């Protein structure tokens, strides 16, 4: 896999290994393969819904 | 009822919009085949801003992509959004740009405008009542700073009493990529000063140094860098399409951060940057938000606030939070730092409050600033024009199109005088 | 869409398109009868009702002793049958046959089939040609062509390849003579022209390849490597894309001045690249060494003025900047004073394809530069110290003065190139 | 919200951290995970664990303990391991190169290039802490990295934090037996910076703890698994007030002004009772009286050194599990009633106690026995003045034709710099009888 060697960064290579190996080899490289952006970036849990809870619908309840 | 019209040109902007219309369409649910999918039922009471209403339940974006080259045309209908665009709102010629601003305002974009013109005229008049306009696009490329700044002459004598924001690509040193991008730059920012309201530059250094050090990314594709800027360019106009405690639309920012007509130069940035191996580890707060803010770290542009001085700062605030510690905080940073705010001005911090958070999240924020610091990036523009105009390199190309040496000669005149009246107001 | 179109002029010409064109049918996979066995090529091959695609080239040639080799082999059926120019007889090592008797009977049929090609198009990129300096034809009906393109075709791009006479070694005698009075013509006719050296791919082929005692063939597979590099940009998706107007205008500066050296990494054999790391930087570092050049002068005498860089494969755009960071680091490579800003980048995605019987590796990533630099003053300056010997005691002159044209020309010839020598070095001052 | 930040410097000092917070999850039933089980997860407003790990909005519990070391590979297995997913990523620093049993490499050449990222840790770690008690150091003497980086830290947060307690736990070069060769040099130049800017260190030595392990625990070859569940029982039994109520509770400000008479002497010694195997516990007897009077053994004390040769000054002890306030208060004067146990006359009343009620615990894999009470001596006593003049007297012979001391100077130091660490140890000494004049 990546990062086996411990050095150059090998902690965030051995966290996201799950999640920049799904390809194999049908792709040619990483960079081809991630042109549009790495799948998990600036957030993780990929499948969250929208919360509803505006505050005025919390506030102002049925009484 | 507050519609907003997108305007993609060039290679640059071709990217970026496609990325842009890939975030937002993860924001309100949409799906690549073009039907909406999702839970929630606040994410269609303000979806006609960016989405027009067809058939079928289909939504559409009010976007227009505009490039001389049709090699870019068949790569944006090949991404993964490129079933939702729609194919007559592609205008594409036949013959490149060369990087040169001549050829992209003079010759060969003198005929591709009328064609762009009547597709956003039609665009435009389709609206209940239009919110304002929003161009992305390149200084240092031939397509988005030659036909681009035609098309911001164009719009902004046609429709005088709206609102024009640009998310504007400035050039490198280290990063040129352009042998001539100074010249593409200065023809482009003279037509830039007096036809806009709003600017974002957007400069690669600091997107190429938040993927290093802080999201710890070993291959940080040009797909990363579009993320980061299509983030901040959803987070500005998050009040138009959600409720909130404190709305606060881009004209309302636009009225607090421009003071003078002349000084509309911004500089962006984001909150929680975090790398993927640290998010479990680090406590989400208020407090621990915006300290990241405020640093020149995550800040999308290459100057530094330490050698210059804020004149306005804005902060735009996602999800459910207590107004309290918004206004202790904002307070506090205001307080402490004494030195690196003008003291001609009293309150230059404004925030506003969204409750909902993009997906994945539950608070973010988005830093919308101007400063005197903005004049480092056209310093560094303005010497390395004057030392090679003074040799005339690569004049030739300029010259021969119907360009004049005149129009070179008032453009660092005109640079020069915006760079002198930044400086007496520090 | 947007094709461009290869003129192939002399026996060298013949011989490098010979080489280019197979390598060309290896990336889109056409096959040497000329079908697909199961748009990219738009750029090159012409679609057909039966399913041929069928190349936009121009071969000319005034002897038939190459191209009927070209009429016989494999590529027969690709190649159409009127896309071969041949004439009765050759040029024979003169700049005048060439260009005022031999090459004026030709003419008018080459410009019929470039007429007949470029009405084809729809929208036409430009025109690049490939010839060398030392033949007859490549000296006189390449300039016959170049004189009578610019006006049947306004503002066309042209892209020039010169096969340039070595300083040291060459085929002829004569070719001074040839290499004085083509410049005459093609420092006005031409937008761009790049140089290459036949004994420096002999040093990089005997240094890197470890291929001792190379062959033509052997030469023209990088020659055609470097412009598949050159041109895999109107072809092949990419992070950034160039086109035949964008290096020129990022590399000509002055209209005087037009004339780039190419460069080309890694070049390294099967053998020894399963070895070497190869990094961006150390592929981008290697452009930048003198002995890697393509042509034999030392950019360290000389200043640079800009510099074109392709990327090919699995780049990423960080590691590039980095590395241009830390080349303008170093104080060995110099600049002048009024191009702070002399880099541009292009990227495309698909790495080289090889050859089957070839000699370079099969890599990931590959790397071209086309770079401006003033020190082909001194390569024209040791060809002066040559001309002047020649013509002091008047040799070879009489079949000059004996085809047709007048002897002024050698002295006219001889000072509009002196003055180009004197712009050279007041663009090198500070 | 009464906290403490525990730092582990040195190869000796995370390898107990090691094992000494696997005590703190199995205490507070924390997973190696970093989750509390989802079985018995309840709301029910605790704060027993925030002296040691800090809450995340996610359930997910932080230790508030900074790895420090110049080498990687004891970091790194810390890394890969079992509580690989429960230590901050950026708590833990490594370095690149180590210090090679070398003062000179850990506080002038290499030392210096790290303690601006280390004081940057801890100053997020204290921004985070509503209201700090004291740190706690955990190092080696001997080793390089264990000598000269933590007294390069030592000096730096007291600049930094004024008044903070400051609580270091050492182990020593052993009389007879050593690991090294330098070693002697290294404790010498450590102990000049830790005199002055030290509240209180308390003393370990591997070779004693050998033989309470072979002789009570019936282990007759030990392992560092096995030392280290020793270590971490002390200082579970130290900080067992702040977490757990009880009936007398001692605070980390509060048996500092207990042991330290005099500013020079701040040097107890540490003894844990019972410590027994699981097999002859079935048989014996473990009330109050007979724990309280085997910390006073000269045999069970984890510092090879005599009391009966020494003086006591003051005693400290601390009791947890089923133990009320009257047998111990009765077992006291009965220790007093011996005439074996001598008190300096300057020290009339040197005993304070300590009642927790949590029992300690044990670990899965285990060698000490499920017991139901247990009480840890903090003593300061004269007799480790023996244990400096025994080292003394290794200085000195290694000092009397300059063996090893050319690459010391090698690196940047002066030679004086070895007769001011001789001279102020001699002054320190004769402090030591000076007190213990009747
Ligand atoms: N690099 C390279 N150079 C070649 C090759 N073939 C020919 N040349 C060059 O061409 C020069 C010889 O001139 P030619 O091209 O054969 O002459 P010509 O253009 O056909 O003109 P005429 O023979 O008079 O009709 C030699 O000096 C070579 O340097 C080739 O395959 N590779
Ligand atoms: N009690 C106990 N002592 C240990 C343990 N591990 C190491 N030591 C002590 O550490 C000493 C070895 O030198 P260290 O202090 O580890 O050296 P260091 O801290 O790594 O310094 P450098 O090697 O220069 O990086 C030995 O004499 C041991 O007494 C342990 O697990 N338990
Ligand atoms: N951040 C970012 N910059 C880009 C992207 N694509 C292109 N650029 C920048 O655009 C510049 C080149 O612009 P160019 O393509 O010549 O503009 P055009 O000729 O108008 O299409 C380079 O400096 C790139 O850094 C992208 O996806 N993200
Ligand atoms: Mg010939
Ligand atoms: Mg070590």
């Amino acid at each position: 896999p990546r990062g086996q060697c411990l050095l150059y960064n090998w902690e965030e290579e051995r966290a996201t290994n799950h999640l920049d190996q799904v390809p194999s080899m049908q792709d040619g490289s990483e960079s081809f393969f991630f042109r549009h952006g790495h799948r998990g970036l600036l957030t993780m849990q990929l499948k969250s819904p929208m919360p509803s809870s505006t505050t005025q619908k919390d506030s102002y309840q049925p009484p | 009822m507050r519609e907003i019209v997108h305007l993609q040109a060039g290679q640059c902007g071709n990217q970026i919009g496609a990325k842009f219309w890939e975030v937002i369409s993860d924001e309100h649910g949409i799906d690549p085949t073009g039907t909406y999918h999702g839970d929630s039922d606040l994410q269609l009471e303000r979806i006609n801003v960016y989405y027009n209403e067809a058939t079928g339940g289909k939504y559409v974006p009010r976007a227009v992509l505009v490039d001389l080259e049709p090699g870019t045309m068949d790569s944006v209908r090949s991404g993964p959004f490129g079933q939702i665009f729609r194919p007559d709102n592609f205008v594409f010629g036949q013959s490149g740009a060369g990087n040169n601003w001549a050829k992209g305002h003079y010759t060969e974009g003198a005929e591709l405008v009328d064609s762009v013109l009547d597709v956003v005229r039609k665009e435009a008049e389709s609206c209940d009542c239009l919110q304002g306009f929003q161009l992305t696009h390149s200084l240092g490329g031939g397509t988005g700073s030659g036909m681009g700044t035609l098309l911001i002459s164009k719009i902004r004598e046609e429709y005088p009493d709206r609102i024009m924001n640009t998310f504007s690509v400035v050039p490198s040193p280290k990063v040129s990529d352009t042998v001539v991008e100074p010249y593409n730059a200065t023809l482009s920012v003279h037509q830039l000063v007096e036809n806009t309201d709003e600017t974002y530059c957007i400069d690669n250094e600091a997107l190429y140094d938040i993927c290093f050090r802080t999201l710890k990314l070993t291959t940080p594709t040009y797909g990363d860098l579009n993320h980061l800027v299509s983030a901040t360019m959803s987070g500005v106009t998050t009040c138009l399409r959600f409720p909130g405690q404190l709305n606060a639309d881009l004209r309302k920012l636009a009225v607090n951060m421009v003071p003078f007509p002349r000084l509309h130069f911004f500089m962006p940035g984001f909150a929680p940057l975090t790398s993927r191996g640290s998010q479990q580890y680090r406590a989400l707060t208020v407090p621990e938000l915006t300290q990241q803010m405020f640093d020149a770290k995550n800040m999308m542009a290459a100057c530094d606030p330490r050698h210059g001085r804020y004149l306005t700062v804005a902060a735009v605030f996602r999800g459910r939070m207590s107004m309290k510690e918004v206004d202790e905080q904002m307070l506090n940073v205001q307080n402490k730092n004494s030195s690196y705010f003008v003291e001609w001005i009293p309150n230059n911090v404004k925030t506003a409050v969204c409750d909902i958070p993009p997906r994945g999240l539950k608070m973010s924020a988005t830093f919308i600033g101007n400063s005197t610091a903005i004049q480092e990036l056209f310093k560094r523009i303005s010497e390395q024009f004057t030392a090679m105009f003074r040799r005339k390199a690569f004049l030739h190309w300029y010259t021969g199109e119907g360009m004049d040496e005149m129009e070179f000669t008032e453009a660092e005149s005109n640079m020069n005088d915006l760079v002198s009246e930044y400086q007496q107001y520090q | 869409m947007r094709e461009c179109i290869s003129i192939h002029v002399g026996q060298a010409g013949v011989q490098i398109g010979n080489a280019c064109w197979e390598l060309y049918c290896l990336e889109h996979g056409i096959q040497p009868d000329g079908q697909m066995p199961s748009d990219s090529f738009n750029t090159f091959f012409s679609e057909t009702g039966a399913g041929k695609h069928v190349p936009r080239a121009v071969f000319v040639d005034l002897e038939p002793t190459v191209i009927d080799e070209v009429r016989t082999g494999t590529y027969r059926q690709l190649f159409h049958p009127e896309q071969l120019i041949t004439g009765k007889e050759d040029a024979a090592n003169n700049y005048a046959r060439g260009h005022y008797t031999i090459g004026k009977e030709i003419i008018d049929l080459v410009l019929d089939r470039i007429r007949k090609l470029a009405d084809q198009c729809t929208g036409l990129q430009g025109f690049l040609v490939f010839h060398s300096f030392g033949g007859g034809t490549g000296s006189g009906f390449t300039s016959l062509l170049m004189e009578r393109l610019s006006v049947d075709y306004g503002k066309k791009s042209k892209l020039e390849f010169s096969i340039y006479p070595a300083p040291q070694v060459s085929t002829a005698v004569v070719e001074p003579y040839n290499s004085i009075l083509t410049t005459h013509t093609t420092l006005e006719h031409s937008d761009c022209a790049f140089m290459v050296d036949n004994e420096a791919i002999y040093d990089i082929c005997r240094r890197n390849l470890d291929i001792e005692r190379p062959t033509y063939t052997n030469l023209n597979r990088l020659i055609g490597q470097i412009v598949s590099s050159i041109t895999a940009s109107l072809r092949f998706d990419g992070a950034l894309n160039v086109d035949l107007t964008e290096f020129q205008t990022n590399l000509v500066p002055y209209p005087r001045i037009h004339f780039p050296l190419a460069t080309y990494a890694p070049v390294i054999s099967a053998e020894k690249a399963y070895h070497e790391q190869l990094s961006v930087a150390e592929i981008t570092n290697a452009c930048f060494e003198p002995a890697n050049q393509m042509v034999k002068c030392d950019p360290r005498h000389g200043k640079y003025m800009a510099c074109c860089l392709l990327y090919r494969g699995d780049v990423v755009p960080k590691d590039v900047n980095a590395a241009i960071a830390t080349i303008k680091t170093k104080r060995t490579i110099q600049f002048v004073d009024w191009c702070p800003t002399g880099f541009k980048v292009g990227i495309n995605y698909q790495p080289p394809t090889v050859v089957p019987g070839g000699d370079l590796a099969k890599v990931q990533r590959a790397v071209c530069m086309l770079s401006n630099t003033t020190a082909i003053a001194e390569a024209w300056a040791r060809l002066d110290h040559k001309f002047d010997l020649m013509y002091a005691k008047r040799a070879f002159v009489h079949w000059y003065v004996g085809e047709g044209m007048e002897e002024g020309e050698f002295s006219e010839a001889r000072e509009d190139m002196a003055a180009l020598e004197k712009d050279y070095e007041e663009v090198g001052v500070d």
